[PDB]
RNA sequence: CGGUCCGGCCGGGAACUCAAAGGAGACUGCCAGUGAUAAACUGGAGGAAGGUGGGGAUGACGUCAAGUCAUCAUGGCCCUUACGACCAGGGCUACACACGUGCUACAAUGGCGCAUACAAAGAGAAGCGACCUCGCGAGAGCAAGCGGACCUCAUAAAGUGCGUCGUAGUCCGGAUUGGAGUCUGCAACUCGACUCCAUGAAGUCGGAAUCGCUAGUAAUCGUGGAUCAGAAUGCCACGGUG
């Protein structure tokens, strides 16, 4: 979908993961970014995902790298 | 050299009232003109709706005609510049100079 | 000597140039079985030229642009008429006759609105 | 519509000649190099921090005499109710009801 | 005659017998043939063993069998063992890539029933 | 119709062969207006009937129209093109030949 | 007509096509028959056009508690540290169904491949963007011309010529899905367009019922525009065949 030249992600997204990865895993992260490209350095931490009311925890796992945040995080109920 | 003037306005009946002026004025003090060309008239086409809600189908049909004159002058005699350029023309009619 | 007749459809326009004896068709400097791909449109210019005999007798030099096949066809049948009435001036009676020298005026009807052609109404419901 | 929407849109316009009339034009440049900086540009991130607001795709063509987003033309600035009410009163040059 | 691929292709040109193949097109069939040196119009008559193996030499660069439904499903796989909200659309049968599903997803729902 | 009584429209004949009744005949086969197409068609499925199935190709296209019977002619030329296209032969020249075969002895 | 590097391209030519300012021309004007000698109708000539030539604008009094408190007129009161305002994300695009409106189909009047001919009308400066080069391609890079009868979008498509498939769920039809990408834009998960590869649903002409249309109409073929950063099977226009 997107080019090639350079995978997305937000600002605000990419200090949380630097923190992360130095200090150590802490508590589910809360954020608003459904739109960012998950990179390698992620694995193994935890991201709260908004998905319009609600944050979901993500356990990053391995294969997730590449894809969105938004694909993991239902917008809707259905009954 | 060669002096050339577009003239383009809304009306026609208008545009060669101006158009007349200055080839009869050229003509007067000497200067070589190939008489005016009718280019071709650029009209739009604007067709909008005439209601803010429903009834569809009722609309309005709008154009605006856009016509347009060119008069070619052979000769930059000063007594044929120094009448044209400060001519009194009228309000709806705009004009291009390429010198 | 040259004679001269226009002869037009829809959106095409023909000239006709006429010069007196041979069997030659240049259209747009290319042939009659050339350009022509259609055989209806070879035989309709033949038409006019079927009352009053050429074989071998006249010259006839055409150019034509826009229209389509029979567009530009209809444009050439309408212009030799006029055309041999320019050379002749006694054949009308033969050209009013064959009923070739009536411009056909049918051009295309405006699409209007409301509807999505011009007499065609998009799908109507009873109740 | 109301006034605060065309509020917003006074200062999204106000925003837009200011950030990404030159500076949003040249980082959109060093992305599009081919031949230098192939792989560290990093305008991307630079264009992150720059306000939203600014963004020619976020604004939208209104009608400056009433605010309203549906049926803009170009080519007077209004919508579709206005330029028929500008047209009867001939208070718009050579705009008449047309017939073909 | 039988390929690698050991569904048997009917008797006829070339190019209409190598699409039988699960995972060969119309256009990847005419790069098999332009890289063996065959005609697209010819049958399977007078196509010769030295001419068939030849087939199978091109063809054994691309994984196109019941090997290429399970690589297809396992994708899949990847994507319902993972959670992820694309994994969830297959899963119950709805589309995936933005499709509506107020009316007209009868592909992907099956046939109607009240 | 009911105060507008008017006639029908003269078309020109076929350029081919002068015929007032072809010109007419091509047209119920020709759809969205390919003219080009239908009297290829049309003259294909004649030359059959000439050259194998009797010559006088005019008059050959007479006994089958004949069988068959303004309007007259014109429900028989419909009941012969609307016959040909559920047939199963391969093209509609040779679907339309064998009609007006089976037409010109009354089957 | 001279000039050939075969291009109106360059001297030129002002003829013609085209371009648009004005005017002529169709007015039952003329003839014959019918009709109460009337209006009118019928027939014919002339004429490019003949009986309101073709099309549009042009829509009476009234019917629809139709549309506009959002063109305004007549508003009066409520909310007012909120019924207001700012921002992030989500929703307007959901999904067991129902209804109306469209597109592509179910094919040899066709599919595909090669060669190739003919449009009209518009749009373009924070824009249209050629040439050259690269990629199967969507495009990318380089870079003229053009506020435009100059330049660009832009090679119109059906059609034509040949070859092929041979009546079948097919070289029909393209849905759906996977994988890999392009472009727009802070940003394409929810929810974009397009391209490449692969997959090849239903469908073999459709019940009761129901719609459009009396001629350049129906049918069909493509093109352009408005909206728009981008996002048309909708809508507005334009022609081709007929
Ligand atoms: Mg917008
Ligand atoms: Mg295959
Ligand atoms: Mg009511
Ligand atoms: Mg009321
Ligand atoms: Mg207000
Ligand atoms: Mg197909
Ligand atoms: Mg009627």
């Amino acid at each position: 979908r997107s080019l090639k030249k350079g995978p997305f992600i937000d600002l605000h997204l990419l200090k949380k993961v630097e923190k992360a990865v130095e200090s150590g895993d802490k508590k589910p992260l809360r954020t608003w970014s459904r739109r960012s490209t998950i990179f390698p350095n992620m694995i193994g931490l935890t991201i709260a995902v908004h998905n319009g009311r609600q944050h979901v925890p993500v356990f990053v796992t391995d294969e997730m790298v590449g894809h969105k945040l938004g694909e993991f995080a239902p917008t809707r109920t259905y009954r | 050299q060669r002096i050339r003037i577009r003239l383009k306005a809304f009306d026609h009946r208008l545009i060669d009232q101006a158009t007349a002026e200055i080839v009869e004025t050229a003509k007067r003090t000497g200067a070589q003109v190939r008489g005016p060309i009718p280019l071709p008239t650029r009209k739009e086409r604007f067709t909008v709706l005439i209601s803010p809600h429903v009834n569809k189908d009722a609309r309005d049909q709008y154009e605006i005609r856009t016509h347009l004159r060119l008069v070619d002058i052979v000769e930059p005699t000063e007594k044929t510049v120094d009448a044209l350029m400060r001519l009194d023309l009228a309000a709806g009619v705009d004009v291009q100079i390429s010198l | 000597n040259q004679y001269y007749g226009t002869g037009r459809r829809k959106s095409s326009a023909a000239r006709v140039f006429i010069k007196p004896g041979n069997g030659k068709i240049v259209i747009n400097q290319r042939s009659l079985e050339q350009y022509f791909g259609r055989e209806t449109a070879r035989m309709v210019v033949r038409q006019p030229l079927e009352l009053v005999d050429m074989v071998e007798k006249l010259d006839l030099y055409i150019t034509v642009k826009g229209g389509g096949i029979s567009g530009q066809a209809g444009a050439i049948r309408h212009g030799i008429t006029r055309a041999l009435m320019e050379y002749d001036e006694s054949l009308r009676s033969e050209l009013r006759k064959a009923g070739f020298v009536t411009r056909d005026a049918r051009q295309v009807e405006r699409k209007k609105v409301g509807l999505r052609k011009a007499r065609r109404r998009p799908q109507f419901s009873k109740r | 519509a109301k006034q605060s929407m065309k509020a917003r849109e006074v200062k999204r316009v106000a925003l837009a000649d200011k950030y990404f009339a030159k500076r949003a034009e040249l980082k959109a440049i060093i992305s599009d190099v081919n031949a230098s900086d192939e792989d560290r540009w990093n305008a991307v991130l630079k264009l992150q921090t720059l306000p939203r607001d600014s963004s020619p795709s976020r604004q939208r063509n209104r009608c400056r005499q009433t605010g309203r987003p549906h049926g803009f033309l170009r080519k007077f600035g209004l919508s579709r109710i206005k330029v028929r009410e500008a047209a009867m009163r001939g208070e718009i040059p050579g705009l008449k009801k047309a017939s073909w | 005659a039988r390929i690698a691929g050991i569904n048997i292709p009917d008797h006829k040109h070339a190019v209409i017998a190598l699409t039988s193949i699960y995972g060969v097109g119309k256009t990847r069939s005419k790069a098999i043939l332009a890289a063996a040196g065959i005609a697209e119009d010819v049958k399977i008559s007078e196509l010769s063993e030295g001419q068939i193996d030849t087939l199978r030499d091109e063809v054994a660069k691309f994984v196109v069998e019941g090997d290429l439904r399970r690589e297809i499903s396992m994708s899949i796989k990847r994507l319902m063992d993972l959670g992820c909200y694309r994994g969830l659309r297959h899963r119950r049968g709805l589309p995936v890539r933005g499709q509506r599903t107020k009316t007209n997803a009868r592909t992907r729902k099956g046939p109607r029933k009240p | 119709p009911r105060r507008r009584v008017i006639g029908q429209r003269k078309i020109l004949p076929d350029p081919k062969f002068g015929s007032e009744l072809l010109a007419k005949f091509v047209n119920i086969l020709m759809v969205d207006g390919k003219k080009s197409t239908a009297e290829s068609i049309v003259y294909s499925a004649l030359e059959t009937l000439a050259q194998r199935s009797g010559k006088s190709e005019l008059e050959a296209f007479e006994v089958a129209l004949e069988n068959v019977r303004v309007r007259r002619n014109a429900l028989a030329m419909r009941w012969i093109v609307e016959a040909a296209r559920k047939r199963g032969d391969k093209s509609m020249a040779l679907r339309l030949a064998n009609e007006l075969s089976d037409a010109a002895e009354n089957k």
